[PDB]
DNA sequence: ATCAATATCCACGTGCCAGTTATACCAAAAGTGTATTTGGAAACTCCTAACTGAAAAGGCATGTTCACGTGAATTCACGTGAACATGCCTTTTCAGTTAGGAGTTTCCAAATACACTTTTGGTATAACTGGCACGTGGATATTGAT
DNA sequence: ATCAATATCCACGTGCCAGTTATACCAAAAGTGTATTTGGAAACTCCTAACTGAAAAGGCATGTTCACGTGAATTCACGTGAACATGCCTTTTCAGTTAGGAGTTTCCAAATACACTTTTGGTATAACTGGCACGTGGATATTGAT
């Protein structure tokens, strides 16, 4: 009797709902804590800009998503459809980030 | 006076990884994805951060402003509109 | 009677301030007075070209301003302004609407 | 102490797109795309224009140096259209004297 | 009575061989040639220095050399050894150069 | 004997670079993919030196224009001066 | 009545300091020569626009060390830098 | 009278680098701390370079560096190899890499 | 496994050219010494915005269950590159005639450089409104069970 | 094909803030006009090195045999998607504190600017030689068929 989508079709209506948007897709706390550990580790006593914390979250996420179609593109080529650690590994490295 | 600060990559959730695979167009997820995006993130994170602190220390200043996050990204090749010159 | 030299090139950008950058910012030691109208003019019609695309993209959605997600859609989707701005990030850009055709089902 | 004045190309901007699309608004984030736009293409062509003087011993960035320029940054259409609107914008200039 | 080797030893050392080595691979009068109908399709009667042409070769050969060993990699990647041109597409399409 | 530039470009010839890329197996088709993409590239290489020549006002293209060329598309090369 | 300066007489002196028993052809000479400019034009050049983005006038020592840490890998940039600083203690007190 | 180059402990010519700032339009002034300083990272890295190489042409038992023995210095130290990665090194060649699952057995 | 065909180093000797060496000018830099100008380091104070916190709400994150469809494993047939021998034509290696690179020199149109006047662009406060975000229900499209 | 369950498209109606407008202040540029400096277009002439031509060598094209790698087909275990219950951690909005960015002023160590002196780097002709390309025989390694 329960309405079950078959595995895929959330996905796919998922795709089409991220793409047609723009908002940030990772939190905004989690992700200002980050940028402040790993700024805290490499200098102390730094503080920042609401703007430059907006401007590396921003970069962030478009590099995430560009390098997730160059592996959706990696395994596609593959014979599949699930992206694999080694995609993202091929992807870097013929993009000259891994070498 | 703060919190010590560790173990931050792991608020970069897994349904947040997931919405940037998807907004990419990718329809299925192993799941040792996750521990591979995050490692790859934080590298990125770590090359950008690096050059704005490196910009900020030259100006001698102690506050990381939007401008050296630009000049960071334009020269590791990441040019950013909409946050300054 | 005082033109600036912006109206006297029949132009909407300003060729002093461009002449001003240009010497600023030593790209070279002289400047003569058409580089800074040639430029001026150029980047005024560069502007031109992105703005007819994007406002086109802004009225498509019933949108009667421009925000980011225009200009993103106006540049990704023309070849030769994509081709000029491969290696560049819009803020709250997003991407064109593209799916693998090999993910759809049946 | 009166804060300094920082420019950008918010006007100019503007006015171009009353031209274009004259019942058309934007926004200041959009207004802020369009500035760093500006500010990228002018280093971009200013810098080639630095280096083209340079690899032919001249002191001098003239209007051939940024047509020079504009042949090698902008692509194919795009770079004939605006080496049209830069040479006209120039010789009207000369006339008007 | 005739000795063969088996399909793929030659190959293999003719790798061998050519990855030891350093000299241009194409035919100096080919490639001047293929240069010089290139240039005139953009600039007529063009002269050139023999080190012009000699700096294009070191810098084609260079860059297909580079470019079939990221072919290599997607063809390993989907569990083949022939390089096929939807391989050297699809490393163009991440490379950035095409698509 | 007549045939175009672009197939000066032997298959033998595309064949070595392969083999110094460390590749085993060619399919056929793919000489013709090399081919094109070779001339791709020296068609964009060419038509930069060429503009850096005409500026000069001179008609013989040299070797500091081609290095110039591809210093400009990122392919950068050391040793033919500058 | 020409005159076409370059690196080749550093780079061999440099050479003989390290390796007094090696030689160089003239093929890597024009690649070290490459390497020379090519780095300097790097170096010059990051220090340029980082004098710009402060609003200053004077391309300083300073200014090409902040430049040397962008452009160099870790290692490289830690043995780069203190050369750097040792050369012009090494002036200013001579 | 002595050069700045020998007051500064180098071989790479300081007056000349100082000229080259000067005519190459990176900024209107330049201190006598910067074409020093600048000399000696470009002396430093040649020498990081030449030492590697030099080690590559005594292995292949060689008394002179031909341009195979630097791209064989540069493309085996890492950070060289990043500092060049987008370079390529005339006459040259590549390093001798086959893939693992194209060998036999 | 034993072999035979083929490729592959290795040690030695051979001439040859490019590398090393040296010498002489010498203009071109580089260094010196002087007078001159100025950027920016230093004081100070102003004030923007980054940091801190409290507290409430609900938008998501977490973790579990469960089923299904994907990836990996395995078989198998056939067709396409690899290997190889052969036949030969294009590429490779050398000569002596001028196009054009590159140097020198004059001098004019064009650039900088000052001082002075003029107004355009930016900040600001007050003012304004309609474009757009948000919330809603309702008609329609899609999906999966049947 | 029929069907319900679910999500989605779309128009309507709503307050609120961002965007547009208008006023004035005004110092900061920009334009104007004078005298001044100088680069580089233009002659001209010198001279590398790029083109043309003819003659010799080994790499390219073709065709044949077959081994094996590729794609297509079939199976099955399990990992990944989908759904939901649970509740925590992020979001939201406000307030006040002060660090430190950013403005202004003063003033000196360090830059540029000339003329002048000193020598170092580059060129060229002539010279020099030993390092490396290349040839060889002969010993070993590899590869493949039996
Ligand atoms: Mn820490
Ligand atoms: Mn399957
Ligand atoms: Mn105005
Ligand atoms: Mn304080």
């Amino acid at each position: 009797k329960p309405h079950r989508y078959r595995p895929g079709t959330v996905a796919l209506r998922e795709i089409r709902r991220y793409q047609k948007s723009t908002e940030l897709l990772i939190r905004k706390l989690p992700f200002q804590r980050l940028v402040r550990e790993i700024a805290q580790d490499f200098k102390t006593d730094l503080r920042f800009q609401s703007s430059a914390v907006m401007a590396l979250q921003e970069a962030c996420e478009a590099y995430l998503v560009g390098l997730f179609e160059d592996t959706n593109l990696c395994a596609i080529h593959a014979k599949r459809v699930t992206i694999m650690p080694k995609d993202i590994q091929l992807a870097r490295r013929i993009r000259g980030e891994r070498a | 006076h703060r919190k010590v600060l560790r173990d931050n990559i792991q608020g970069i959730t897994k349904p947040a990884i997931r919405r940037l695979a998807r907004r990419g167009g990718v329809k299925r997820i192993s799941g040792l994805i996750y521990e591979e995006t995050r490692g790859v993130l934080k590298v990125f994170l770590e090359n950008v951060i690096r050059d704005a602190v490196t910009y900020t220390e030259h100006a001698k200043r102690k506050t990381v402003t939007a401008m050296d996050v630009v000049y960071a990204l334009k020269r590791q090749g990441r040019t950013l509109y909409g946050f300054g010159g | 009677k005082a033109k600036t030299r912006s109206s006297r090139a029949g132009l909407q950008f300003p060729v002093g301030r461009v002449h001003r950058l240009l010497r600023k910012g030593n790209y070279s030691e002289r400047v003569g007075a058409g580089a800074p109208v040639y430029l001026a003019a150029v980047l005024e019609y560069l502007t031109a070209e992105i703005l007819e695309l994007a406002g086109n993209a802004a009225r498509d959605n019933k949108k009667t301003r421009i925000i980011p997600r225009h200009l993103q859609l106006a540049i990704r989707n023309d070849e030769e302004l994509n081709k000029l701005l491969g290696r560049v990030t819009i803020a709250q850009g997003g991407v064109l609407p593209n799916i693998q055709a090999v993910l759809l089902p049946k | 102490r009166k804060r300094s004045r920082k420019e950008s190309y918010s006007i100019y901007v503007y006015k171009v797109l009353k031209q274009v699309h004259p019942d058309t608004g934007i926004s200041s984030k959009a207004m802020g795309i369009m500035n760093s736009f500006v500010n990228d293409i002018f280093e971009r062509i200013a810098g080639e224009a630095s280096r083209l003087a340079h690899y032919n011993k001249r002191s001098t960035i003239t209007s051939r140096e940024i047509q020079t320029a504009v042949r090698l940054l902008l692509p194919g259409e795009l770079a004939k259209h605006a080496v049209s609107e830069g040479t006209k914008a120039v010789t009207k200039y000369t006339s008007a004297k």
